[PDB]
C-alpha cells in the first residue's frame, strides 16, 4: 500500500468539489496537527472532550459540516459547538484566539489547509484506529 | 524456520558447552560442579524453550528471541497462567534473588 | 472459608515428617562420644 | 550484624552455588506444569467466598481482574491465528478509563 | 431477579434515543441536536410520548424544525432510576 | 455546561462525582485526585471558599480562561516516556513531550542517590583513614582476636 | 446427560454460532457470529453503548437431541445461560450435589500422568548428570590434589592440556 | 470573617454554622412573597442503627455507631424553593446541592455498615399557618435514598449492573441459581423521614437553626443483603430570603 | 567511670552477642514497633479502604485471606501523603478502616533500616574493618526507599505504595507496569541484568571455588570438614580454578586476583540494583519505559505492529481494569 | 484452622531464629 493521489484527494466544499494533495501537504499538516493540535487531538480523538472526535462521520453531521477543506478551514478561523449554536473561539484555539492560543500566530491560510488535509486524509489510512481510542490502539 | 534453527542448535549448543565444561574439568583436574551448576540454564532454557510449547498447540506460544517478545512473553504469563502466583516461580524469584 | 479440609493434615504431616527426621539424626549425633 | 554467620568457607561457597541452581530448577518444574496449563491460578476458597459476599475483596481478587483485562484487551493481536473480534461493548473495563 | 439494564436493551431503548433515560452523549447521533437541544431535552425530561419534546418553554423555531425533523429517532420509555441517578445521563462513565 | 449538577452528582462508589469532602470537610475535587486537594494555584482558588471550593463560584464564576488554563494543564500533565512520547505509557506515538518538571525531578532524585552514596563511600573511608587501617587488617594486629568469644 | 445440542438465532432467524473457548482461557467472553463469522450477538460488559444485546437481536435458543429436544428458549436470561455454557462445547446435565462439586475445571488422568513424569524426567537428568560425574571424577571426589602443580593449569606449559608428556 | 487557609485541616469545614443563643427572635412570612433556601446545612452527630431480634417478637432498638470515615459527613449548600402554601404552612422543597454523603459507621463487633445519608429531593413542610418562623416551627418532610453504589459499581468479581460480568466467571460450571442475588445486581431506591426542628432564629438575617432526626435505609450493597434502618441526629443551619 | 561512660561503653561494646550501637539505639525500636504492629496487622487487622473510594479490602488471616493473598493494606487514597498517626485518629476503628498501620509499620521500618546500614558502617569502625559493607546494602535499602516512600511521594499517595503482602507486590508490579512501561525502561533492564548476573555470578563462584577445593577429606565424610575456622591457609586452590575457567572461555577472561574478583561480585548486583531502584525512583516522576506504539509505519501510513505493540495490548488491559472503581476521568493522571 | 496452621508454621520459625541465633554451634578458631 502507499500514499496515492486517490488517497490524498478529499472534498474541498460542501458541493462535492474535491481537491488533490501533494505527500508534502499530507506530512506539512500531519506536522502542524501535531504542532497545535495534538495535545487535544493525538489520533483523532477529543482528550478534553471525548464525546466529540475527528471522525469524518462526526465532522459531516456537524454544523455547518466540516466533513471537508472549507469547513474545517473556517472552523480554524471561527470554531462553533456541534450544533453550530455558540461561537467557542474562547476556549477553543482559533485564528480568532490567535491571542490567547499563541501557536495559532503563526499559521497560515494554507497551514490551515494543510491541517484540514491531513484530519481529512488520516481516517482514509487508519480506518477505526482513527477517533477510535485505546481500543484501536 | 529461523526460531526452530535457533532453538535447536541453541540446545545442542548449551549440550556442548556443558560437555564442554566436563571435559575442560577433567583435563586439568578440577571437580565438575561447575558443570553441575550449568545444570541450571539448561533447565530453564529446555523447560521455556521446548517443554513449554510442545505441551501447548505450536511453537508459537513459545518465547520469541527478542528483548520486547520476552516481556510480552512475560505479561502474557501474568495475564493467563497467573504465573507470579505459582508457587515454582517463588521459589526461583527466591533462588534468583537469594 | 472452604477450603480443602485435608489441608490441615496435608500440612501437618509435611512439617512433622522431615522435621522428626532431622531431629533424629540430630540427637543419635550428639550422642555419639 | 544479623545473629548468625559462616564459619565454613566450603559451605559458604557450596551455598552461593546451591541457592540460585535450584531456584532455576523450581522455576523449570512450574514452567513444565504451565506447559499442560497446570496453574497456580486460583484459590477455590477465595472464590466460593467472593462469588457469595460482593464486599468481599483480596489483592488476589483484584489481580484476577487485572488477568482479564490482560486476556481481553492483548489476545486478538496476540494470537492473529484465532481471529478473536471482540466488540467494544464486550472488552472488561473500570468506569472511565 | 433481572438486570433491569439489559432489560431495557430489549424496549425501544435499545434501538432510538429514549428522551427519559437515554445518556445525553446520544444525540451526537444526529444534526442539530447537541450540545443546546440535548440539554434542554435532558433538562426537562420525562415525557409522556416523543412530540411532548416540541412543548419545551423557550425554543426557537429552528428548533422546533429540528427537532420535527428528528422525533422518528426520538423514543420514550419508564424513567429507569438506574439509568437516571447518579447524574449518568450528562456523564455516564463513558469516554472512548 | 450540559446541565449536570456537579454538587449533588453521585458517582458510582456513592461519593461524589464532581465533588466530595476531604478528610477534614473541605469541599474538594472527587476521583482519584481526591490525594490532591493540598493543591493550590492561582487558576483555582478564585472557585475557593471557605470551607473548600464553593458551589455558587462554581456553577456562576467560572471564566472561559480558567477552562482554558485547566484544559492546557491538564493535556500537559507530566507523564511521558523516555523518548518524549507524552501521556500515559499506552498512549501512542504523537506528542513529543516530557514536562521540565519530570526532567528535573528525575535527574535530581539520580544525583541526590549517588550523591548519598559517595557520603557514604568517603565518610566510611575518612574514618578508616583516620583511625588508621583503610587499607586493610594488620594480621598481627587483628582487633578481633584480642576479644572475647560472643560464645 | 446431553442436554441435546443448542441452536441460537436471531430475530431475523439467522443461525449464529457461539465462539468457543480456547484451552488457553480461564475464562471467556460469549460472542455470537454468523457462518461467516460476522458478529451478531454477544453479551456486554458496557451495557451504555451496547448494540449486540442478545436483547437487542432477539435471540433464541433451540435443542435439537438430548434430554431439551424439541424445546426453544425465548426469554434472554436462559438463553444467555445456554450461551455461557455453549462456549464449552455440548452442553450436559450435571449432578453436582453427590460430590459437592465446585464449578472449577480439573484435568484427567492423562494432565497428571503427563505432568508427572515430565517434572520426573527433567530431575532424572539432573541425577544423570550428578551420577556421570561421580562416576568418570571420581579420584576428585573428596577434592583435588593437594599437590597440583601450578604448572599442569598454567598456559602453554604442556602443549596438550593435562598431559605432562607434551612439556 | 475566617477564610479558606483559617479553616482547612482543622475539622470546621464539616461543621455547620451555628446562631448566637440570642436568636430566639421571630422571622415574618409575608404569604405574598416567594421565599428560598439559600444554604440548608445539616451536620449529623450520631448514627444510631436498629438492632435486629432473633425472635422478631421482642422490641428492635438502635444502638450507637462509631464513625470511620471521618469528617465527611455534613449535607451543605443546598438550597431551594420555600413555598407559603394556602393553610399558611411553608414547603420547603430541595433543588440542588451537596446533599448527600457515603458514611460508614462500625457497630459493636466489627460490623461496618455504609450508608448514603441524604436528603435527596426533600420536600418539608410546616404546621399550618406559619406566620412566623419560631423557636416552635418545625420541618417534617420525605427524601428520596439511591442505592448507595449507581449502576457502574463493579464488585471485587467485576460484576455490576449497569457495566461488568453478569454471572460468576470464576466457577463456571457451578450451578448459577444459588449465586443469583449476587450475580444480579439491583438499584434500590427507596423514601426517608426527616424533622427539623428550628431551635434558633435570627428574625433579622433570616437565619434558622436547630437539630434534625432523620430515617433511612443503610447500603443493601445493590441487592446483596438486607439493609439496616438508620436514625441520624445531628443539627442543621439555614438562611431564608426573598425570592 | 560515671553513668553516661558506662552506658556509651555498653551501647559500643564490641562484646554483646549482638551490636548495639548508636544506631542501633534507634533501629531497636522502631524495628520493634514496626515488626510488632506488622505481625498483629496481618493477622487480624479488619478490611482497609486503600483507594478512599469506601472499597476496603480485606488484607488480614482472619478475615479471609492465607499466606500468599494476605497484606497489610497500604493506606487510604483519601489520607494521600497526609501524616497519620494514630492520635490524628478519632478512633482506632477509624484509623483501621484507613489503613494507618501501613503508615505506622513503613515509616518504623524505612528508619529502622536506614539505622541497619549505619549501624552496619558502625560495627565495622569498632571492629578495625573496612568501612564499605554498608554501601552493598545502600541497593536493597534505596529500593525499599523506592517503593514505601519515593513512589508515593511522586504519585501523590501512600494508597500508592507497595501493599505488606505478597498478592499485594504483584498488583503493584501489574499495574506499575500498566502505567509506567517499567519493562521499556533500561535502569528496570539494568536491574535485571543486576539480579541475573549476580545469580549467575553466585553459581559461578560457588562452583568455581567448590570445583577446586584442595583434599582434605575421605569420601565418606563431608568435604566442608576439610576447612576449619580461623585456619590461616586457602581452602582451595585459586590457580587450578583460574585454569579451569580461563580454558573454559579464554584465559584473559578469568579473575587470577581474588580480590578483584570479590569486588566484581560485590559490584555487579549492587550497581545493578541501585539502578533498579533509580527505575522505581524516577517513574516516580512519570520518567517512564520507552514508547515505541506505532513507531513503525508503513508506506501508506499503515500502523505495522511490533512487540512493543503487543505489550502495549498487554498494558491497556491492565490499565483499563486496574481499580475499577476509582476513575470517574479518562486520563489515569496519577 | 488454617489461620492456625499459618500462625503456628510462623510461630515455629521465629522460636527457631532463636535457638539458631542463641544456641548455635560456637565457631571455634583453630
Ligand atoms: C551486559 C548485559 C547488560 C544488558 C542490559 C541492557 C540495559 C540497557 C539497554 C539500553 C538499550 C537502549 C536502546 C535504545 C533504543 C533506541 O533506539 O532509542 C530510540 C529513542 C528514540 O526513539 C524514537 O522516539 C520517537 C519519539 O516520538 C515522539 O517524538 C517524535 C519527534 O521527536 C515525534 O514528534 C513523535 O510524534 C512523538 O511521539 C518515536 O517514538 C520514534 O519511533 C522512536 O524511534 O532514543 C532516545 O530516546 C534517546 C534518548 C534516550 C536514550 C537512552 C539510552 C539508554 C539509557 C541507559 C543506558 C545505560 C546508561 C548507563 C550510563 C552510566
Ligand atoms: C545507549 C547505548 C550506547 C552505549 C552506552 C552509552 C551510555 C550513555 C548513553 C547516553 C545516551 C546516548 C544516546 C543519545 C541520543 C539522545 O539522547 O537523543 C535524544 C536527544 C536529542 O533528540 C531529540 O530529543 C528530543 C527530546 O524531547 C525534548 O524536546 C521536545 C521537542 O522540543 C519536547 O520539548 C520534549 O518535551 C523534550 O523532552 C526530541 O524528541 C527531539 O525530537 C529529538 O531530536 O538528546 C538529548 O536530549 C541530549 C541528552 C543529554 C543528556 C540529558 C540527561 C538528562 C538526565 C535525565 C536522567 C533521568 C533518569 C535517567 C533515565 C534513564
Ligand atoms: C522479582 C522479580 C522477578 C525475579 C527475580 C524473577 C526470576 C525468574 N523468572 Mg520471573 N517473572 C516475574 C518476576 C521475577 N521473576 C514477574 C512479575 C512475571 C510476570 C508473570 C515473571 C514472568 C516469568 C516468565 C514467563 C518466566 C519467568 C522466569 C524466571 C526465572 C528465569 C531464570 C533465568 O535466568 O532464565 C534466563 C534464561 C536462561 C538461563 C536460559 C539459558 C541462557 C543461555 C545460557 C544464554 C547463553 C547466551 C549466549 C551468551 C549468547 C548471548 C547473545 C547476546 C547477543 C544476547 C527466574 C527464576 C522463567 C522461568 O521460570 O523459567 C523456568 C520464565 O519462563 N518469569
Ligand atoms: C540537570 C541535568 C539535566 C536535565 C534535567 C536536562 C534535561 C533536558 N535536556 Mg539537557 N543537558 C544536560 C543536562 C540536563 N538536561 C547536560 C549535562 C548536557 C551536555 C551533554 C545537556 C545537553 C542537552 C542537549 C544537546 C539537549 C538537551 C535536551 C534536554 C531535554 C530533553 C532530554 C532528553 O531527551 O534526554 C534523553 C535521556 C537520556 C539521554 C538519558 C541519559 C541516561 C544517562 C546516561 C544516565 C546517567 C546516570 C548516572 C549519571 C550515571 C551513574 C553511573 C554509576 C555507575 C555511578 C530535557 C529538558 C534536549 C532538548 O530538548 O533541548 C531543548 C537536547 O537537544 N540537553
Ligand atoms: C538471561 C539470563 C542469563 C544469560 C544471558 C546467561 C548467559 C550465560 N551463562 C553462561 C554460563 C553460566 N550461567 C550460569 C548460572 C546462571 N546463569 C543464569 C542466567 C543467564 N545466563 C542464572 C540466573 C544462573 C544461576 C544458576 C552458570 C553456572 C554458568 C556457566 O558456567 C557459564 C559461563 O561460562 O559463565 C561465565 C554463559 C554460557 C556461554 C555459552 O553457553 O556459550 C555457548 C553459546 C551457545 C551454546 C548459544 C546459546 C543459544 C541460546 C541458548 C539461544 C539463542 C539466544 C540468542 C543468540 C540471543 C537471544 C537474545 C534475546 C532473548 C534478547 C553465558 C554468558
Ligand atoms: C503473622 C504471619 C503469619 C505473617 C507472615 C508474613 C509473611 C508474608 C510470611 C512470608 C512467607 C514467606 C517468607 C515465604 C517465602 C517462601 C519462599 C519463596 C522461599 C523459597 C524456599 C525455596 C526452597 C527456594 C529455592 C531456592 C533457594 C534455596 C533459596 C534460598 C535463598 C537463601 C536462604 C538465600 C540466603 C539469604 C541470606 C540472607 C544469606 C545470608 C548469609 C550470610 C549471613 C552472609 C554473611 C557473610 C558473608 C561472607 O562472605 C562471609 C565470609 C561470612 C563469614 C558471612 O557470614
Ligand atoms: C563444521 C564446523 C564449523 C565444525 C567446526 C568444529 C571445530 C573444529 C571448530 C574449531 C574452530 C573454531 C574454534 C571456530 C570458532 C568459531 C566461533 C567463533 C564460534 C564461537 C561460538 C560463540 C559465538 C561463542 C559465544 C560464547 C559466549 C557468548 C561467551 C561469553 C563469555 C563471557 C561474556 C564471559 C563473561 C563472564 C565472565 C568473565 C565471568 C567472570 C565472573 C565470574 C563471577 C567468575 C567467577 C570466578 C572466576 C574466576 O576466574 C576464578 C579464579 C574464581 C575462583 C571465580 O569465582
Ligand atoms: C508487645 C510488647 C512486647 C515488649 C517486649 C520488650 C522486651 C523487653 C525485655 C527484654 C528482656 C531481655 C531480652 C533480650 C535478651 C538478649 O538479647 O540477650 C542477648 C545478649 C545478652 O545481653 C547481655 O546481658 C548481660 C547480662 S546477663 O548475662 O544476661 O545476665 C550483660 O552483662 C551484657 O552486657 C549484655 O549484652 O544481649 C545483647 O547482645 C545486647 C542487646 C541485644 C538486643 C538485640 C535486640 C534486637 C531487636 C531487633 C528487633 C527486630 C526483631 C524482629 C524479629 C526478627
Ligand atoms: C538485630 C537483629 C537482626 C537479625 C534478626 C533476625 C535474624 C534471623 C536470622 C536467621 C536465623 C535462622 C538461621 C538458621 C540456619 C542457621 O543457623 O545457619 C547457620 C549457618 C552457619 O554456617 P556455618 O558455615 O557455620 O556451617 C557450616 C556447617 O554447618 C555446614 O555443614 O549459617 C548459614 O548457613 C548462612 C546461610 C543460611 C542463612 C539463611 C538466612 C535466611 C533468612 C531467613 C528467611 C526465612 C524468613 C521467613 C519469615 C516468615
Ligand atoms: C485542547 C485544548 C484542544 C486543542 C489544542 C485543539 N482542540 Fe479541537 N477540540 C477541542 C474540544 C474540547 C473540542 C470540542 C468543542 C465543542 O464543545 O464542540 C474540539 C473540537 C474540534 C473540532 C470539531 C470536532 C467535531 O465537530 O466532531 C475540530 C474540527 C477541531 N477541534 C480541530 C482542531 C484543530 C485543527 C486543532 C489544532 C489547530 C485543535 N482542534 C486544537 C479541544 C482542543
Ligand atoms: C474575547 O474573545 C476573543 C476570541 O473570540 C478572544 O481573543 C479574547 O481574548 C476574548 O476576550
Ligand atoms: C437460569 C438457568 C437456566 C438454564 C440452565 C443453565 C445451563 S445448564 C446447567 O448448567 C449447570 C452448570 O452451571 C449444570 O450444573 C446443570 O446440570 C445444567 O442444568
Ligand atoms: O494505579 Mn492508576 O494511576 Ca497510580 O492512581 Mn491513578 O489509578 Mn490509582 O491509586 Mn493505586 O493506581
Ligand atoms: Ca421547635
Ligand atoms: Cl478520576
Ligand atoms: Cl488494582
Amino acid at each position: 500500500a502507499e500514499l496515492t493521489p486517490e488517497v490524498l484527494t478529499v472534498p474541498l466544499n460542501s458541493e462535492g468539489k474535491t481537491i488533490t494533495l501533494t505527500e508534502k501537504q499530507y506530512l506539512e499538516g500531519k506536522r502542524l496537527f501535531q504542532y497545535a493540535c495534538a495535545s487535544c487531538h493525538v489520533g483523532g480523538i477529543t482528550k478534553t472532550n471525548p464525546s466529540l472526535d475527528l471522525r469524518t462521520e462526526t465532522l459531516a453531521l456537524a454544523t455547518p459540516p466540516r466533513d471537508n477543506i472549507e469547513g474545517l478551514v473556517d472552523y480554524m478561523k471561527n470554531p462553533t459547538t456541534y450544533d453550530g449554536e455558540q461561537e467557542i473561539a474562547e476556549v477553543h484555539p482559533s485564528l480568532r484566539s490567535a491571542d490567547i492560543f499563541p501557536k495559532m500566530r503563526n499559521l497560515t491560510e494554507k497551514d490551515l489547509v494543510a491541517i484540514a488535509g491531513h484530519i481529512l486524509v488520516e481516517p482514509k489510512i487508519l480506518g477505526d484506529k482513527w477517533g477510535g481510542g485505546k481500543v484501536y490502539y | 524456520g529461523l526460531w526452530t534453527f535457533i532453538a535447536l542448535h541453541g540446545a545442542f549448543g548449551l549440550i556442548g558447552f556443558m560437555l564442554r565444561q566436563f571435559e575442560i574439568a577433567r583435563l586439568v583436574g578440577v571437580r565438575p560442579y561447575n558443570a553441575i551448576a550449568f545444570s541450571a540454564p539448561i533447565a530453564v532454557f529446555v523447560s521455556v524453550f521446548l517443554i513449554y510449547p510442545l505441551g501447548q498447540s505450536s511453537w508459537f506460544f513459545a518465547p520469541s528471541f527478542g528483548v520486547a517478545a520476552i516481556f510480552r512473553f512475560l505479561l502474557f504469563f501474568q495475564g493467563f497462567h497467573n504465573w507470579t502466583l505459582n508457587p515454582f516461580h517463588m521459589m526461583g524469584v527466591a533462588g534468583v534473588l537469594g | 472459608m472452604e477450603v480443602n479440609q485435608l489441608g490441615l493434615i496435608a500440612t501437618a504431616l509435611f512439617v512433622l515428617v522431615p522435621s522428626v527426621f532431622l531431629i533424629i539424626l540430630y540427637v543419635q549425633t550428639e550422642s555419639q562420644q | 550484624i544479623f545473629g548468625i554467620a559462616f564459619s565454613n568457607k566450603r559451605w559458604l561457597h557450596f551455598f552461593m552455588l546451591f541457592v540460585p541452581v535450584t531456584g532455576l530448577w523450581m522455576s523449570a518444574i512450574g514452567v513444565v506444569g504451565l506447559a499442560l496449563n497446570l496453574r497456580s491460578y486460583d484459590f477455590i476458597s477465595q472464590e466460593i467466598r467472593a462469588a457469595e459476599d460482593p464486599e468481599f475483596e483480596t489483592f488476589y481478587t483484584k489481580n484476577l481482574l487485572l488477568n482479564e483485562g490482560i486476556r481481553a484487551w492483548m489476545a486478538p493481536q496476540d494470537q492473529p491465528h484465532e481471529n478473536f473480534v471482540f466488540p467494544e461493548e464486550v472488552l472488561p473495563r473500570g468506569n472511565a478509563l | 431477579l433481572v438486570n433491569v439494564v439489559d432489560e431495557k436493551l430489549g424496549t425501544a431503548y435499545g434501538e432510538k434515543i429514549d428522551l427519559n433515560n437515554t445518556n445525553i452523549a446520544a444525540f451526537i447521533q444526529y444534526r442539530g441536536l447537541y450540545p443546546t437541544l440535548a440539554k434542554l431535552i435532558v433538562k426537562n425530561a420525562p415525557y409522556e410520548s416523543v412530540e411532548d419534546v416540541l412543548n419545551i418553554p423557550g425554543l426557537t423555531e429552528r428548533q422546533k424544525q429540528i427537532l420535527r425533523e428528528n422525533l422518528e429517532h426520538f423514543t420514550v420509555t419508564e424513567v429507569e432510576t438506574a439509568l437516571v441517578e447518579g447524574g449518568d445521563r450528562y456523564n455516564n462513565g463513558l469516554y472512548k | 455546561k450540559l446541565g449536570a449538577n456537579v454538587g449533588s452528582a453521585q458517582g458510582p462508589t456513592g461519593l461524589g462525582k464532581y465533588l466530595m469532602r476531604s478528610p477534614t470537610g473541605e469541599i474538594i475535587f472527587g476521583g482519584e485526585t481526591m490525594r490532591f486537594w493540598d493543591f493550590r494555584g492561582p487558576w483555582l482558588e478564585p472557585l475557593r471558599g471557605p470551607n473548600g471550593l464553593d458551589l455558587n463560584k462554581i456553577k456562576n464564576d467560572i471564566q472561559p480562561w480558567q477552562e482554558r488554563r485547566a484544559a492546557e494543564y491538564m493535556t500537559h500533565a507530566p507523564l511521558g516516556s523516555l523518548n518524549s512520547v507524552g501521556g500515559v505509557a499506552t498512549e501512542i506515538n504523537s506528542v513529543n513531550f516530557v514536562s521540565p518538571r519530570s526532567w528535573l525531578a528525575t535527574s535530581h532524585f539520580v544525583l541526590a542517590f549517588f550523591f548519598l552514596v559517595g557520603h557514604l563511600w568517603h565518610a566510611g573511608r575518612a574514618r578508616a583513614a583516620a583511625a588508621g587501617f583503610e587499607k586493610g587488617i594488620d594480621r598481627e594486629s587483628e582487633p578481633v582476636l584480642s576479644m572475647p568469644s560472643l560464645d | 446427560a446431553w442436554k441435546g445440542h443448542a441452536v441460537f438465532r436471531n430475530k431475523e432467524g439467522e443461525e449464529l454460532f457461539v465462539r468457543r473457548m480456547p484451552a488457553f482461557f480461564e475464562s471467556f467472553p460469549v460472542i455470537l457470529t454468523d457462518k461467516n463469522g460476522v458478529v451478531k450477538a454477544d453479551i456486554p460488559f458496557r451495557r451504555a453503548e451496547s448494540k449486540y444485546s442478545f436483547e437487542q437481536q432477539g435471540v433464541t435458543v433451540s435443542f435439537y437431541g438430548g434430554e431439551l429436544n424439541g424445546q426453544t428458549f425465548t426469554d434472554p436470561p436462559t438463553v444467555k445461560s445456554y450461551a455461557r455454557k455453549a462456549i464449552f462445547g455440548e452442553i450436559f446435565e450435571f449432578d453436582t450435589e453427590t460430590l459437592n462439586s465446585d464449578g472449577i475445571f480439573r484435568t484427567s488422568p492423562r494432565g497428571w500422568f503427563t505432568f508427572a513424569h515430565a517434572v520426573f524426567a527433567l530431575l532424572f537428568f539432573f541425577g544423570h548428570i550428578w551420577h556421570g560425574a561421580r562416576t568418570l571424577f571420581r579420584d576428585v571426589f573428596s577434592g583435588i590434589d593437594p599437590e597440583l602443580s601450578p604448572e599442569q593449569v598454567e598456559w602453554g606449559f604442556y602443549q596438550k592440556v593435562g598431559d605432562v608428556t607434551t612439556r | 470573617t475566617l477564610t479558606y487557609d483559617d479553616i482547612v485541616g482543622t475539622g470546621l469545614a464539616n461543621k455547620c454554622p451555628t446562631l448566637d443563643d440570642t436568636a430566639r427572635g421571630a422571622y415574618p412570612i409575608d404569604s405574598s412573597q416567594t421565599y428560598r433556601i439559600a444554604r440548608l446545612c445539616l451536620q449529623p452527630t450520631t448514627f444510631l442503627v436498629k438492632e435486629e431480634p432473633k425472635n422478631k417478637r421482642q422490641e428492635a432498638e438502635f444502638v450507637p455507631t462509631k464513625l470511620v470515615t471521618r469528617e465527611t459527613t455534613s449535607l451543605d449548600q443546598i438550597q431551594g424553593e420555600l413555598k407559603v402554601n394556602s393553610d399558611g404552612s411553608l414547603t420547603f422543597v430541595e433543588e440542588d446541592g451537596i446533599d448527600f454523603q457515603p458514611v460508614t459507621v462500625q457497630m459493636a463487633g466489627g460490623e461496618r455498615i455504609p450508608l448514603l445519608f441524604t436528603v435527596k429531593n426533600l420536600v418539608a413542610s410546616t404546621q399550618p399557618n406559619v406566620t412566623s418562623i419560631t423557636t416552635s416551627t418545625d420541618f417534617k418532610g420525605e427524601f428520596n435514598v439511591p442505592s448507595y453504589r449507581t449502576a457502574n459499581f463493579l464488585d471485587p468479581k467485576g460484576r455490576g449492573l449497569a457495566s461488568g460480568y453478569d454471572s460468576a466467571i470464576a466457577l463456571p460450571q457451578a450451578k448459577e441459581e444459588e449465586l443469583a442475588r449476587a450475580n444480579v445486581k439491583r438499584f434500590s431506591l427507596t423514601k426517608g423521614q426527616i424533622s427539623l426542628n428550628v431551635a434558633k432564629v435570627d428574625g433579622r438575617t433570616g437565619e434558622i437553626a436547630g437539630t434534625f432526626e432523620s430515617e433511612q435505609l443503610s447500603d443493601d450493597d445493590m441487592g446483596a443483603h438486607e439493609p439496616h434502618e438508620v436514625k441520624i441526629q445531628g443539627v442543621f443551619y439555614a438562611s431564608i430570603e426573598p425570592a | 567511670a560515671n553513668l553516661w561512660e558506662r552506658f556509651c561503653n555498653w551501647v559500643t561494646s564490641t562484646d554483646n552477642r549482638l551490636y548495639v550501637g548508636w544506631f542501633g539505639v534507634i533501629m531497636i525500636p522502631t524495628l520493634l514497633a514496626a515488626t510488632i504492629c506488622f505481625v498483629i496487622a496481618f493477622i487480624a487487622a479488619p478490611p482497609v479502604d486503600i483507594d478512599g473510594i469506601r472499597e476496603p479490602v480485606s488484607g488480614s488471616l482472619l478475615y479471609g485471606n492465607n499466606i500468599i493473598t494476605g497484606a497489610v493494606v497500604p493506606s487510604s487514597n483519601a489520607i494521600g501523603l497526609h501524616f497519620y498517626p494514630i492520635w490524628e485518629a478519632a478512633s482506632l476503628d477509624e484509623w483501621l478502616y484507613n489503613g494507618g498501620p501501613y503508615q505506622l509499620i513503613i515509616f518504623h521500618f524505612l528508619l529502622g533500616a536506614s539505622c541497619y546500614m549505619g549501624r552496619q558502617w558502625e560495627l565495622s569502625y569498632r571492629l578495625g574493618m573496612r568501612p564499605w559493607i554498608c554501601v552493598a546494602y545502600s541497593a536493597p535499602l534505596a529500593s525499599a526507599f523506592a517503593v514505601f516512600l519515593i513512589y508515593p511521594i511522586g504519585q501523590g499517595s501512600f494508597s500508592d505504595g507497595m501493599p505488606l503482602g505478597i498478592s499485594g507486590t504483584f498488583n503493584f508490579m501489574i499495574v506499575f507496569q500498566a502505567e509506567h512501561n517499567i519493562l521499556m525502561h533500561p535502569f528496570h533492564q539494568l536491574g535485571v541484568a543486576g539480579v541475573f548476573g549476580g545469580a549467575l555470578f553466585c553459581a559461578m563462584h560457588g562452583s568455581l571455588v567448590t570445583s577446586s577445593l584442595i583434599r582434605e577429606t575421605t569420601e565418606t565424610e563431608s568435604a566442608n570438614y576439610g576447612y576449619k575456622f580461623g585456619q590461616e591457609e586457602e581452602t582451595y586452590n585459586i590457580v587450578a580454578a583460574h585454569g579451569y575457567f580461563g580454558r573454559l572461555i579464554f584465559q584473559y577472561a578469568s579473575f587470577n586476583n581474588s580480590r578483584s574478583l570479590h569486588f566484581f561480585l560485590a559490584a555487579w548486583p549492587v550497581v545493578g540494583v541501585w539502578f533498579a531502584a533509580l527505575g522505581i525512583s524516577t517513574m516516580a516522576f512519570n520518567l517512564n519505559g520507552f514508547n515505541f506504539n506505532h513507531s513503525v509505519i508503513d508506506a501508506k501510513g499503515n500502523v505495522i505492529n511490533t512487540w512493543a505493540d503487543i505489550i502495549n495490548r498487554a498494558n491497556l488491559g491492565m490499565e483499563v481494569m486496574h481499580e475499577r472503581n476509582a476513575h470517574n476521568f479518562p486520563l489515569d493522571l496519577a | 484452622m488454617e489461620t492456625i496452621t499459618y500462625v503456628f508454621i510462623f510461630a515455629c520459625i521465629i522460636a527457631l531464629f532463636f535457638f539458631a541465633i542463641f544456641f548455635r554451634e560456637p565457631p571455634r578458631i583453630t
